[PDB]
RNA sequence: UCAUAGGAUAUGAGAAGGCAGACCCGGGGAACUGAAACAUCUAAGUACCCGGAGGAAGAGAAAGCAAAUGCGAUUCCCUGA
RNA sequence: GACCGAUAGUGAACCAGUACCGUGAGGGAAAGGUGAAAAGCACCCCGGAAGGGGAGUGAAAGAGAUCCUGAAACCGUGUGCCUACAAGUAGUCAGAGCCCGUUAACGGGUGAUGGCGUGCCUUUUGUAGAAUGAACCGGCGAGUUACGAUCUCGUGCAAGGUUAAGCAGAAGAUGCGGAGCCGCAGCGAAAGCGAGUCUGAAUAGGGCGCAUGAGUACGUGGUCGUAGACCCGAAACCAGGUGA
RNA sequence: UGUGGGUAGGGGUGAAAUGCCAAUCGAACCUGGAGAUAGCUGGUUCUCUCCGAAAUAGCUUUAGGGCUAGCCUCAAGGUAAG
RNA sequence: UAUCCUUGGGAGUCAGACUGCGAGUGAUAAGAUCCGUAGUCGAAAGGGAAACAGCCCAGACCGCCAGCUAAGGUCCCAAAG
RNA sequence: AACAGUGGUAGGAGAGCGUUCUAAGGGCUGUGAAGCCAGACCGGAAGGACUGGUGGAGCGCUUAGAAGUGAGAAUGCCGGUAUGAGUAGCGAAAGAGGGGUGAGAAUCCCCUCCACCGAAUGCCUAAGGUUUCCUGAGGAAGGCUCGUCCGCUCAGGGUUAG
RNA sequence: UAGGCCCAGGCGACUGUUUAGCAAAAACACAGGUCUCUGCGAAGCCGUAAGGCGAAGUAUAGGGGCUGACGCCUGCCCGGUGCUGGAAGGUUAAGAGGAGCGCUUAGCGUAAGCGAAGGUGCGAAUUGAAGCCCCAGUAAACGGCGGCCGUCGGUCCUAAGGUAGCGAAAUUCCUUGUCGGGUAAGUUCCGACCCGCACGAAAGGCGCAACGAUCUGGGCACUGUCUCAACGAGAGACUCGGUGAAAUUAUAGUACCUGUGAAGAUGCAGGUUACCCGCGACAGGACGGAAAGACCCCGUGGAGCUUUACUGCAGCCUGAUAUUGAAUGUUGGUUUGACCUUCUAACCCGCCGCCCUUAUCGGGCGGGGAGACAGUGUCAGGUGGGCAGUUUGACUGGGGCGGUCGCCUCCUAAAAGGUAACGGAGGCGCCCAAAGGUUCCCUCAGAAUGGUUGGAAAUCAUUCGCAGAGUGUAAAGGCACAAGGGAGCUUGACUGCGAGACCUACAAGUCGAGCAGGGACGAAAGUCGGGCUUAGUGAUCCGGUGGUUCCGCAUGG
């Protein structure tokens, strides 16, 4: 028998549950978050706000819609009734 | 017990104290008085009765 | 023999009108420079025991 | 040297020892165990040993409870909890 | 006595702390039943006796000294059916022949021959399992009780429910006993306030609460807690004694 | 080698092996604490019906254990969301 | 198409296995190991795969000496060309 | 009635069977109770009857109640009986014959020969055992077989100190 | 019936003792040697103590340790640890002390508040032994005795670097080392060699006659040990008679080939073979019987043992105090205590004599000796495996050793999220008082040209230039309308909060518009509750600090 070891590549961070949390056409309350992220994969739009964690929340109640800032750049927005 | 996990109460803190001179007055809520006759006096003795 | 009450939990919790258990938070003892004031204002406040924990412990507090 | 120790003698229904493997009063006084380990702690002043008893013992007539136009020895029971 | 009834219940229903074991302290059994009554078997035979067969007693002798009943394992006798070219967790289904004749109904016992088919329990991802346990039969043998909590169901009374100890009372039921306990109002660490309260500088907001109300006593059942707590099982630890 | 004696266990004795101390000894034997404790193995006794899993996460001096969540069941509600 | 949510009571489970697919470690070896995903077994008998937990077909209240089929098969063992 | 459904471990829920005892009410039983053995009976299951036999005095049914309430397994406890199997063994060592006894003799008694011990298998005697000693009866048990026999069983007797 | 003998070697001097019941020995012991302790109430040891062994002995004795006859010898290191002694100085207890500080309160007080005495609590300086730090000595005390470079020298370090003697050894892995002997052939043996993995001088070194049921090798003789078996006797076995168990046992009418299957089948599939029942023999299988595997692992199991593991205890040393008083001096501040000498009456005597008393106990008297010491009690410090109770992690492709244990980023990851492995790569346990906020401003890296020192490469103008740069830090995501780079003013790196959401077993963690208060920048809109986002951190209990229209056990504090 032999003896070996020392992998030193055996860890990783805790998974942080990013991505969208509400869907297009879905009704939303005030203050609800929509898209956890890091930096801006997506920007805010109308009646939507960004936080210190680059997270997107609805300032009001309404319905969600995702769109594009012209080219190669996305957006969300809340539109009320 | 939780299998050696630090249980809830120990991981939580204590709060406050108890007074020696506390008064827990007996409470009436003013609708129970309608059972009495008009103009009649009222006393805790009477209520106990 | 009468049931013995769990005294630490008695010192820590308080009973409510709805049967729920009031509690305090942890992370509120001694080491505050490593925490935001947001946390601290959230944590000086009270809280309520969860359902699972309540199921675990409530027999220890029938006598309050 | 008084004198004392010590010795000699006579009286004593003296006391000895036993117990019922129970009750109580005290002197000594464990560990397992539990704490999911463990030493503080618990188990437990338990078990066990010892000495004393009595039919009961022990305590007991306030250098107290307390905080009201105050109660009046101890003991034990229910509550307080 | 809603306690046992001879493996139970005292260890011990009987000459038991005996016999027996141990140097010793100490350990520690087994074993009940004739019959109403001995009326307990005169007498005849077999036999050396024992033990039998008759006779007789007795309601009964298949009751006869382990003496009421007397199961099963196990042991044998006799016989209806089958069996010596057949492989088989041993049966099941189909089925001929043979023998019988029932709690009288598409009945019973055997079963040539054909087909299908690797035991039970545990523990396992998975066991026919070459993993475990049981020789067999019989008996005994494991989730209970007290107290307390909580939930459900039920009953009674309901914003009111309830007594405890104790006295009287047949070891009882009952009556008296309201001291006490739960609830009806919560919030707050607390002072304290009050359907509001706490935070707060705040008539702000928020938390907990009310407005959306039913508890309480007792009982059954489930579960939990504390007690050996479903049953058996250690190596070991301590105390006190017995032994050169 | 006999006889009579002495040393007794948290100890004794030992020309020492950890050996002997009543067919035993890395700490004798009996009783008692004591039904020690056992996250360990084994065992746990009648029937039928309805429904019907898991063998995963997280934390654990934790990994063959436990707690909560997940998955099952029963009941009362909301009710019609699924 | 009927199961969903809440509250409450009660649990058990935390040793998993193979197969197919996608991946890792491995030697793109393992009935290997570790993950995801679907199934079966577990906890599921029946028919086929000779036998054969995990493959194919298919889900057992009970009976009947009735019939139609799946997988798989049709010269004899062994029903059917 | 119709429709649909009814594999199942852990596990949850619900329906029940049966045992002992008690209360009450209604019963059975010497013209034969329970229990036990047979039987081809009934019920969806646990299970329950009926007939006959044994036995020879207590026992069901209904509704309720309370429990030491149901056993196939613990290398379970106790008891009994099997298998192995008429197998192994029958425990060191020279016996043979003739007579006798007796119900019965390899095995007991007598005789004759032979053989073994002989610093021991011989004589004394301690500790210890505690009647085993002697005599006469007996052969159920023990004797590793037999047994008329004894260190076994019964009776009796027997141990004398300046 | 009463030796087999010889040659040689290792170990131990020998005779002896030992694991009753596996081991008879090279182990133990031994005489001898050495070291150390001990002045006699020895010392040591047993005991709580009395009382005892030692010893009815007295340093030529007794106890302990190591070594082991005898012969020759027993080298160097005292740096470390031990012991021994010293000990100027530092440090250190309890006790003494008693500056001050609090609390309370009579009184003063309009109030605030101050506040004497007394009581109470806390208490500083000072003093305070042993021990420890420190210095010497000691190795038949613990123990230790090296390396590099060069072809004996030079060098590094040591406290010192192995002397003699011996040496492939009971030590030597490489290794059956090489050579020689012995033998046809010798991993064994003997003798030598020595690059001694890893001899070595009382854990004694080397040698050594005699001894050994020792271990080892060789030789003569002898033999059925063997070539290679044969025969015979006896006891069992076998048959008959008598007697008559046991272990084990799910039931069994119990075949072999291949295959399957929990991967090694009697019992399953297919095929082959086989009349029924026994007796003597064998032992291949029934993973045979026996013994809940003694190895391995696990158990938050046990016991024994060690120690510079933890905590304690006994014992020992030391000090204060009480027994425990009379003096002469001495020095201190206030008489007082301390210190040195002395005395005696306390206390003590396993010293003598007498009586109790025919008594080696004790106990009374007389003497004598020591002496306020000792001893004992209480308190305190130190030492203390002599002793006791306990701990001494997990994961793990078995365990151990290794490595890791929390957080962040990426891949694996299968286009939501999530997703493991001792899978692959890397980072954190911070930093900035400006690297923050706000207002306003502008835009990078590199390349080509020209141009002192200027140089390939500073700085320079120059056109090209979405971005090759930067973004405090790792990576991913993202950003050039800036989140990047400058300047001004400032501290929102605020207080109270927070609808509602995310993630989630819980604990927790994350985002958050908006309200109030008070502000900063800005004319104004308006932004600001730290930083470009993601890590930069830990519970509870316990204490500490500050503040407080809380409580404060009769009342006020």
């Amino acid at each position: 028998k032999k003896g070996v070891g020392s992998t030193k590549n055996g860890r990783d961070s805790e998974a942080k549950r990013l991505g969208a949390k509400r869907a297009d056409g879905q009704f939303v309350t005030g203050g609800s978050i929509l898209y956890r992220q890091r930096g801006t994969k997506i920007y805010p739009g109308e009646n939507v706000g960004r936080g210190g964690d680059d997270t997107l929340f609805a300032k009001i109640d309404g319905t969600v819609k995702f769109e594009r800032f012209g080219r190669d750049r996305k957006k969300v927005s809340v539109y009320p009734v | 017990f939780e299998g050696g996990q630090m249980p809830l109460f120990q991981r939580l803190p204590k709060r406050g104290f108890t007074n020696i001179n506390r008064k827990e007055y007996a409470v009436v809520n003013l609708d129970k008085l309608n059972g009495f006759a008009e103009g009649t006096e009222v006393t805790p003795e009477l209520l106990l009765e | 023999p009468k049931m013995k009450t769990h005294r630490g939990s008695a010192k820590r919790f308080k009973k409510t009108g709805s049967g729920k258990l009031k509690r305090s938070h942890a992370y509120t003892s001694h080491l505050f420079a490593n925490k935001s004031q947001k946390q601290k204002r959230k944590l000086r406040k009270s809280a309520v025991v969860s359902a699972g924990d309540f199921k675990r412990i409530k027999q220890m507090l029938a006598n309050i």
